[PDB]
């Protein structure tokens, strides 16, 4: 959603049925991704492909 | 110049995914066959793709 503006470092994420803070929950061996600019909806949760811009 | 149409998803029974290869030959009654070989790209991102 943050492609349309907001605060990093306070982004939530969606475990089914709830919303919870991203950074605090992220496991020690994993990285998460937050779309800040994407004109053509190329990033999707199951396939984050980034293209020019 | 002529174009052969194949309903791949029906032929192989599923849609071909990303990072997969497909290879073959169109074999005439006599003479050398036309080789076909391509690997589908890593990221589908547009409706018509130039597998070439
Ligand atoms: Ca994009």
């Amino acid at each position: 959603t943050l492609k349309n503006g907001g605060s990093i470092f306070e982004a939530k994420y969606n475990n089914t049925t709830a919303l919870k803070p991203l950074f605090d929950d992220l496991p020690a061996t994993a990285f998460g991704i937050v779309v800040l600019q994407d004109a053509d909806t190329s990033c999707s949760k199951d396939t984050p492909v980034i293209n020019k811009g | 110049l002529a174009g052969v149409l194949v309903n791949v998803s029906a032929a192989f029974g599923k849609h071909v995914g990303t990072r997969e290869r497909v290879s073959g030959y169109l074999q005439p009654e006599f003479g050398a066959p036309a080789v076909i070989e391509f690997t589908t790209p890593a990221a589908f991102t547009s409706d018509v793709i130039e597998l070439q």
